[PDB]
């Protein structure tokens, strides 16, 4: 529901602060490696509801080696929670691998919209 | 008039309150790049920019009640755009901001300029008159002026390649501004403090065209549904576009549909001389059923020969019009009409459509 | 330079002078379209004008300009060579008749039928051709205004010189121009050499629209394309331009142009959701005194026929409420390039200028049509469509695939709720 | 395109916008008398 | 031995006990006809006759285990079987009821004879060597030999001339049956009793295609999707069938697939000569990515010439074998292998997809 | 449901008697007349149940001037339906007209079937 430009510019609200970054950033990590979706194969992106029509954009618009990777990924998350097993440590997703690849589509596909509602509502 | 980066400006009145100014890139046509590059760089050309979006800023043009067009020719690719007097600071501004800082982005390769360009090329190529010309210019011109106009699959194209093609591209040195009814001085100011100051003085690795080097006597066949056609072209040198002009409104030419010319009288024919900066091709077309355009090219080819002399001089006003007409701001021409003897032996001949009945070359 | 001249005879000379244009062109104009013939002798007012403008000319382009209220002959020249091409159509005219009796119509008349049937083989004017029929079925202004294969067959000189000595007379004839040169020159050369007889202008034949619906379901074309209008204000109504900015704001459409997915009009954004619909355009078609307001779809769907006609239809009636501001800037903007780009070369405004001097008597420079639309508000539009599109009878006509096109009913219907 | 069939005889003669008028007031009559019959009822 | 409409049997007995009866139409192939028409003949062939429906012959033929064919050729079209020698007296009567009396019926021509044909012909062009080769053929030999060698709808056919082209065909002179594994003895009994008496002597009004008229120097290109290909092609009198075969025996052939040789050290590279009755086409073609066919054509064409003569008469043996391997039944051959040397400088270019990197005659 | 073949060979034992002939022919036309159905329009092949894949493959092969002719023909038979009117005897379809012009291509696709049925049944 929330746009991905909306928690985007709050996140760059509290970052562009030390003050609150120094406090948050340590919780988001802690918070991100508890959420359990690594250890399933799944990236932070991999878990945005494709089911909208800014989302299924970007997803159409995504480069071909991404958008493999993430079938793969997304299989091997089913095909987990299925057997209701997890991947190990060695084989989890490691913290500097939630490179956040679909956030550029994403807001992209965000600006284009905004843009569209701005410019017919005058 | 010129800025620094030598870009070439030039504005004269029109007759009506209406602007028209366009970009004219010397050499990024098709003639230039690798094939197909200079239609889909036309498709790009509008679709984003630094500025402004595409949307932002084609709902800003269409407020403001302009048009913006992208035409690519095998010299030049054209940007044109007619808008009113009034508006006149901002489409420049836009076109600075389309030469440069365009964003050339893959989610528009994808979705807004490979389906455009296959769908326009197909619709294009429907109509077998322009496929043959293509193939009259791809077998009379073997590089260069050859290269067909529109993007096609057989030669893929990166999106890596416009990029670079843009740029090496769109020097100050490469781009013409021509404006009807704009003052020279007004256009100057604005180009000086747009987009256009910032752009390279000359292209450090321009493509750089080589010389034409004309191919006759080459023959083609292009099978095709539907309608065929059948079309001679003759080489020419710059010097005798006036000739030739003179003997297509001699005996008929599609930019001046009139029934009771030579060619007229034979249902479909229509001639035509397309004119570049270094080299020239007159066309004789005959389009319709195969059948009839088979006798049709030839009693073509013979009007074109045996037209008298005293005949082709009544001819010279009427190329003189056509020459007016061609003059759209976009292409410029500067033709003198001679009305000398234009010779047809060294012709090219394609056919389109259905091979089987239509004639071969050495039927004429 | 738009002044005018009266010769000796009734006959006006009507000018638009200009510098800096780059070619010039004049044209003899009587007011005989399709209007002013019926069906026995449809399609001579096109025949006659054709074997005129057959005529050899000294290095002047002849053309035939064919509509359904005008007609005449059109010459273009460069600028220096204006008068000769004056003097020309003079001697065309003046020896119009002498040339008809002697002219073998029989090649004419297959350059006539192959240009009709040409019209029909084209879907989009035959789709016009028959809405504009459809709409006022029953009168002369149904009728096409090439004529019809059938009809141009029976065509005999005596028709024509019939048509002519009724219609090409002082009164029901004017002289149009246009380019780079001396009004008065012209004005002398013609004077010299125009020598017709006098005759009362024939009265403009009525006709009234009929809302109706023409179907030509052809099942073998790739597309399906239709036209809906409505009866919309025709020349001679303070409403003209007000029709076309109407128009304007739902404007053009083509989805595979580079501009589909950014154009304005909301319409265009409403069909791309399915790929609803080629390309449409909306336009405003006005006689002398009637007018056709309405749209031409090409649909490459059999499926998203009726979706196209509802949205497209939902879409007019916002022009009674809802209607935005900032539509009615864009439309009056658009219309305003739109008006001044028909009017650029110089055989255009000839066209246009023969036209206005005939079917209203006076022509509005760019400059009053300007300031007529930069004076319409918004509610002024939202007047217009409660009086010419809300609940008002509309005209249906459609060639191919056009079986998904719900019937009449229902498509009218959609226009109000 | 052709000559039309003649529906002079079926042509209504009552104005343009009039007979829609009175089209609308029969179909709002039966509406409402549907209504005040299933209010009835 | 022969019956009294000059039909030309010969029967011999092959390795297996499997008799393969073939019946060559001399000129019925697409050589003769209205372009295609041979094509949608093949297809006809079997699709009906006056003693069998089709639906009858087919389950009566599969439930026998033959299987029945009918592959068009440049010079001739060939009905091929293929079935145990018990079956012989069926399978020659079918061919019978094929080459007479077949029914034609348009319910046929619009459901399985336009559609197959369009589907074969969109299944071999989809290979750029096959297209190239078609075109090579075209531009060698303008008519007759270079008809395409299936339908296309470029040149319209309607049943009429489908049923009118195997009339006046199909004449006792213009067939060849041809049986490996029968006697001939027995093979020309039930001919004789079968209903290829009943064939005209001789055709009334035979195409009798005019003389080959071999054109050689012309080049094309053909734009195209996918695969590129290169072809370079040679017109030869049938005197020269056994030097041009030595020559590709010497540099490698299709019909020999080898490594070693010094064609296959290309990649995709493969040379064949196309034998016909009176006249020849040796063919070297280049299969593949563009840029590496670019290289590829010119290294094969510095392979074809250079051949030394010594090199060139160990590849008399390897003909031999290539002849023997292309002699089956339905296109025997009588090539007297020599080993001359083979000129090429008379060499027919075409090029095939990329046509932006794909070079040109002039670059060999 | 009854097989066009039947129907027509039944036709053809009657017609190959003069005896059955000339009673029930006459019969036939009168009850053809009185049928109704050429007052609308149609002709007898044009009452035949399409629904039958049998029905349905003889109409695609039929000529595209015969297909069309019978489209209208339908079209006019509905629209008189429709309007509870009739053509007069002038515009009727004439007794001469009904050229029973889809007998042959049912008949064809009738002996295809019986065919494929008779030899997939051995």
């Amino acid at each position: 529901v929330q746009s991905m430009t909306s928690v985007v510019k709050a996140a760059n609200f509290i970052l562009a602060r030390p003050t609150l970054s120094k406090i948050i950033t340590p919780l988001a990590q802690k918070f991100t490696a508890y959420a359990g979706y690594r250890e399933m194969g799944l990236k932070f992106n991999d878990l945005l509801l494709e089911e909208t029509p800014i989302m299924q954009t970007a997803i159409k618009r995504l480069p071909s080696e991404l958008n493999y990777s993430r079938n793969f990924r997304i299989l091997t998350a089913h095909q987990l929670a299925l057997s209701h097993q997890l991947l190990p440590a060695e084989k989890a997703v490691k913290p500097e691998e939630d490179d956040n690849y679909l956030i550029p589509y994403i807001l992209e596909a965000e600006k284009e919209a905004f843009e569209k509602a701005e410019l017919d509502n005058i | 008039s010129s800025i620094p980066n030598s870009v070439k400006i030039a504005a004269k009145e029109s007759a009506t309150d209406l602007t028209k100014l366009s970009v004219i890139i010397n050499n990024a046509g098709s003639k230039t790049g690798k094939s197909g590059v200079s239609h889909l760089l036309s498709k790009f050309t509008f679709l984003n920019n630094g500025a402004k979006s595409a949307l932002r800023f084609t709902r800003e043009s269409e407020l403001l009640g302009g048009t913006f067009e992208s035409k690519v020719t095998r010299d030049a690719l054209i940007l044109n755009t007619t808008f009113l007097k009034q508006d006149l600071p901002y489409y420049v501004e836009a076109l600075g901001n389309v030469v440069s800082n365009t964003q050339f982005a893959p989610h528009e390769f994808n979705e807004i300029v490979l389906p455009t360009a296959n769908a326009e090329t197909k619709l294009a190529n429907a109509n077998p008159a322009f496929k043959g010309v293509e193939k009259l210019h791809e077998i009379t011109f073997r590089r260069g002026l050859g290269n067909p106009l529109f993007y096609n699959e057989s030669t893929p194209i990166k999106l890596e390649e416009v990029a670079q093609f843009s740029k090496e591209q769109f020097s100050g040195e490469n781009i013409s501004i021509v404006a009807e009814g704009a003052n020279e001085e007004d256009l100057t100011k604005f180009v000086s403090e747009s987009a256009f100051c910032y752009l390279p003085s000359s292209s450090s690795n321009g493509a750089k065209a080589l010389p034409t080097n004309t191919f006759t006597g080459q023959e083609a066949r292009v099978p095709s549904s539907g309608a065929s056609s059948a079309l001679i072209g003759i080489p020419v040198k710059p010097a005798d576009f006036g000739k030739y002009e003179v003997l297509s409104a001699a005996i008929g030419t599609s930019t001046l549909p009139s029934t009771s010319t030579p060619l007229a009288q034979i249902p479909g024919a229509t001639s035509h001389l397309y004119k570049y900066q270094d080299a020239g091709l007159f066309v004789i077309s005959v389009s319709g059923e195969a059948s009839q355009v088979a006798q049709g090219i030839k009693q073509a080819k013979s009007v074109a020969e045996s037209v008298s002399s005293s005949a082709l001089s009544e001819a010279v006003k009427a190329a003189e019009l056509s020459v007016a007409l061609q003059s759209t701001v976009d292409s410029p021409l500067n033709v003198k009409v001679v009305a000398e003897e234009a010779p047809i032996s060294k012709f090219n001949y394609v056919a389109v459509g259905d091979l089987d009945v239509l004639p071969y070359a050495d039927e004429l | 330079g738009v002044k005018y001249t009266t010769l000796s005879n009734g006959v006006t000379v009507a000018t638009e002078t200009n510098p800096a244009a780059k070619t010039s062109s004049v044209g003899l104009f009587f007011g005989a379209g399709s209007r002013s013939e019926h069906s026995h002798s449809n399609g001579i007012s096109a025949l006659t004008t054709n074997v005129l403008a057959s005529q050899s000319a000294k290095g002047s382009l002849l053309t035939a300009k064919n509509d359904r209220e005008f007609n005449g002959i059109i010459a273009q020249t460069t600028n220096d060579n204006i008068t000769e091409a004056g003097k020309l159509i003079a001697s065309i005219a003046s020896n119009a008749v002498d040339i008809v009796e002697k002219t073998d119509l029989t090649k004419h008349k297959q350059y006539l039928s192959a240009q009709a049937s040409a019209v029909e083989a084209d879907p989009k004017s035959k789709v016009l051709s028959h809405l504009y029929s459809s709409a006022f079925q029953g009168y002369s202004l149904a009728l096409p205004t090439l004529g019809t294969t059938e009809s141009v067959e029976n065509l005999e000189n005596q028709d024509s010189l019939r048509h002519l000595a009724k219609h090409l007379v002082n009164n029901n004839t004017v002289i149009a121009a246009s380019g780079n040169f001396d009004h008065d020159k012209l004005a002398d050369a013609i004077e010299a050499n125009l020598k017709i007889a006098e005759g009362v202008k024939p009265e403009i034949k009525p006709a009234s629209f009929l809302g109706s619906e023409v179907r030509m379901r052809d099942d073998t074309l790739p597309k399906a394309y239709i036209s809906i209008a409505v009866h919309g204000e025709g020349l001679n109504s303070p409403n003209y331009y007000l029709a076309k900015v109407a128009a304007a704001i739902y404007g053009d459409f083509y989805l595979h142009s580079t501009i589909a997915k950014f154009t304005s009009p909301k319409l265009a954004s409403i069909v791309q959701e399915y790929n609803i619909v080629e390309s449409y355009n909306h336009y405003s078609k006005s006689f002398s005194d009637t007018g056709i307001w309405g749209y031409y779809a090409e649909i490459a769907d059999k499926f998203t026929v009726d979706d196209f006609t509802h949205f497209s239809l939902k879409e007019w009636n916002r022009l009674s409420i809802s209607i935005s501001e900032a539509e009615v800037a864009r439309a009056k903007a658009q219309v305003k390039t739109a008006l001044a780009k028909e009017l650029a070369n110089s055989f255009a405004v000839t066209s246009d200028i023969a036209e206005k001097v005939l079917l209203v008597g006076h022509r509005q420079s760019l400059r009053e049509a300007f300031e007529k639309i930069d004076a319409i508000k918004v509610n002024d539009v939202k007047e217009w469509g409660k009086s010419k599109v809300w609940d008002r009878d509309i005209v249906i006509s459609g060639t191919g695939l056009i079986e998904d096109l719900l019937d009449y009913n229902r498509n009218r219907n959609e226009m109000a709720m | 395109n052709y000559q039309q069939p003649d529906y002079s005889s079926y042509l209504n003669n009552k104005s343009g916008q009039g007979s829609r008028n009175f089209t609308y007031f029969m179909v709002g009559s039966m509406g409402l008398l549907s209504a005040a019959g299933a209010k009835s009822t």
